[PDB]
RNA sequence: GGGGACCGUCCCCCGACCGGCGACCGGCCGCCGCCGGGCGCAUUUCCACCGCGGCGG
RNA sequence: UUGAAAAGAACUUUGAAGAGAGAGUUCAAGAGGGCGCCGCCCGGAGGAUUCAACCCGGCGGCGGGUCCGGCCGUGUCGGCGGCCCGGCGGAUCUUUCCCGC
RNA sequence: CAAGUCCUUCUGAUCGAGGCCCAGCCCGUGGACGGUGUGAGGCCGGU
RNA sequence: AACGCAGCUAGCUGCGAGAAUUAAUGUGAAUUGCAGGACACAUUGAUCAUCGACACUU
């Protein structure tokens, strides 16, 4: 049960902010869980998705064991693109299939200056508890 | 037997029927001896057979 | 008190089914599973109930202990019967008539037992 | 004659301490009073609802008279649009005002006598001391001991 | 304005009196019933089938 | 207000086209762009944890003057426990013991 | 800033259905809500 | 209130000749219909938000 008087639980209100959200906010909902190996080593459960991360699909028709890299983070449609997540168009070309970030697992992170700082900040909050 | 100590005027409500056990009351010798015998016989409609023919 | 409790659950109970111009009541130990003051396994000081065993062999006869009326954990003692059908009815009949333990469900208890034994034997095609 | 019930430790067994049954548990059980109190009291947490008092009235419509082969319902003045010439101001007209619009000053709340309100509490508490009524509520208490269930104060510190 | 006494009430011990173990509980003997295990293994008991079988529905 | 996702129908064929016929996508085009005969008895042929009565153990129901405690409803006993052994009230008395004039 | 995308199974996809030594999967001061290819405390934002 | 401002732009929206925005701060790899432009991301920066500096045609 939520006790904060200034946070609403209204269905329409919550939906409106989710569908009408600025991109920098949308990145926060653009979050995916790390695999067990990153989670144990980084002590972090979930991370926002990025343009180049090794990503594994765990739900849907394309669910499998193969590892792929994100190639586009389409924040407008709340989807991302991996290489081998494709289907065959009618004429003959090949198009990507949008997969929601919550339905994938990050197997390798785009280790970067801002990134490296992000994990240790989340991780150091764990030893607080 | 004693009033409430934290309401300043309240005593528990009383009962309109102290012994709410009909079976205990009804099937007791004090009541039974005062009753008349039950009439369990059933008298159904009698078909009027016609005299002067029967 | 049984009569006082009956006037409360007479029309408002979670075990009451009202449907198709018929009424049924589904408390555990209720023979004939009907809404009546007589056939209620909850409001009487003493009740009689028969259920199929945990497995499909025999019946379980449960009757209500006199003392622990407000202690449902130990209020009911259960016994299992796995003898012949004729032996079962003879055994059950003695629990009611000889003990004088509610000698009004005696005929009802045998009927429910006989129905249960029919369900335990295989059904032919 | 109030019996002597036992209190139970957090392990589920009796701790040997006994409490005499409070007299409130033998108060008369009056479901009619409880239902009456519950029905009226549950109305007191409602929030008012009403339609806008202007709804269907910003049209400035006239009745067109009776010399033209139409109904005498008021109709919107003007032309050049769909709304022109359409009925308004009536409960039977699309976009009109509903019959007897709901008002915020409807008597939402009810007050119940303090004695009757407290009477229901005693009746509710007494009914909670009978296992048959509790089962009739479908509360699945067949393996709990001492249906009026009392536990030690160590629970309060959990 | 204090504090006491008295009165009325409950809350307590402590006895003694009657009534009742009540639907507030246990221990003991009695009677009855059931269950489990022994003995009882055969004119008993039980199960299943058959007969164009007899009785009541 | 299509569809989870345009995956929005490649390609072949008739028509000048609009329109079709095949084919294809989709779980779905029936979503194609303003698209959601049974109880007892008789006889026979059979099989089997088997019957009653006894012995042991467990569990219930009923009864026992009160068998024993523990009790319950009482009236009744010392005034027995009181407001620093330890309640609540009184438009009852007072300090002829106390904190105001 | 907590904890299942564990196993078997339904599906087009599932958040669905069963199971989860210890009387009981894991967290619970968190079982409000929303999103995610049904219906989600434990996938994500949050709480 | 009018008139203008987008690479492709009518409306809606935002903006004012610095005209679908400048500066600064926070955030931290996108925007997206197409193309182009980007993008060491600290020898410091896309987008978004905030908004205190600047600017603001009749």
């Amino acid at each position: 049960m939520k006790f904060n008087p200034f946070v609403t639980s209204d269905r329409s209100k919550n939906r409106k902010r989710h569908f009408n959200a600025p991109s920098h906010i949308r990145r926060k909902i653009m979050s995916s869980p790390l695999s067990k190996e990153l989670r144990q080593k980084y002590n972090v459960r979930s991370m926002p998705i990025r343009k180049d991360d090794e990503v594994q699909v765990v739900r849907g028709h394309y669910k499998g064991q193969q590892i792929g890299k994100v190639v586009q983070v389409y924040r407008k449609k709340y989807v991302i693109y991996i290489e081998r997540v494709q289907r065959e168009k009618a004429n003959g070309t090949t198009v990507h299939v949008g997969i929601h970030p919550s339905k994938v697992v990050i197997t390798r992170l785009k280790l970067d200056k801002d990134r490296k700082k992000i994990l240790e900040r989340k991780a150091k909050s764990r030893q607080v508890g | 037997r004693k009033a409430a100590s934290l309401k300043s005027n309240y005593n528990l409500p009383m009962h309109k029927m102290i012994n709410t056990d009909l079976s205990r009351i009804l099937k007791s010798p004090e009541i039974q001896r005062a009753l008349r015998a039950p009439r369990k016989k059933i008298h159904r409609r009698v078909l009027k057979k016609n005299p002067l023919k029967n | 008190s049984a009569h006082l409790q009956w006037m409360v659950v007479r029309n408002c109970s979670s075990f009451l089914i009202k449907r198709n111009k018929q009424t049924y009541s589904t408390e555990p130990n209720n023979l004939k599973a009907r809404n009546s003051f007589r056939y209620n396994g909850l409001i009487h000081r003493k009740t009689v109930g028969v259920e199929p065993a945990a497995d499909g062999k025999g019946v379980v006869v449960v009757i209500k202990r006199r003392s622990g009326q407000r202690k449902p954990a130990t209020s009911y003692v259960r016994t299992t019967i796995n003898k012949n059908a004729r032996a079962t009815l003879s055994s059950i009949r003695h629990m009611i008539r000889k003990n004088k333990y509610r000698p009004d469900l005696r005929m009802a208890a045998i009927r429910r037992a006989s129905a249960i034994l029919r369900s335990q034997k295989p059904v032919m095609v | 004659a109030r019996p002597l019930i036992s209190v139970y430790s957090e392990k589920g067994e009796s701790s040997g301490k006994n409490v005499t049954l409070p007299a409130v548990f033998k108060a008369p059980i009056r479901p009619d009073i409880v239902n009456f109190v519950h029905t009226n009291l549950r109305k007191n947490n409602r929030q008012p609802y009403a339609v806008s008092e202007l709804a269907g009235h910003q049209t400035s419509a006239e009745s067109w008279g009776t010399g033209r082969a139409v109904a005498r319902i008021p109709r919107v003045r003007g032309g050049g649009t769909h709304r022109s010439g359409q009925g308004a101001f009536g409960n039977m007209c699309r976009g009109g005002r509903m019959f007897a619009p709901t008002k915020t000053w409807r008597r939402w709340h009810r007050r119940v006598n303090t004695t009757q309100k407290r009477y229901a509490i005693c009746s509710a508490l007494a009914a909670s001391a009978l296992p048959a009524l509790v089962m009739s509520k479908g509360h699945r208490i067949e393996e709990v001991p001492e249906l009026p269930l009392v536990v030690e104060d160590k629970v309060e510190g959990y």
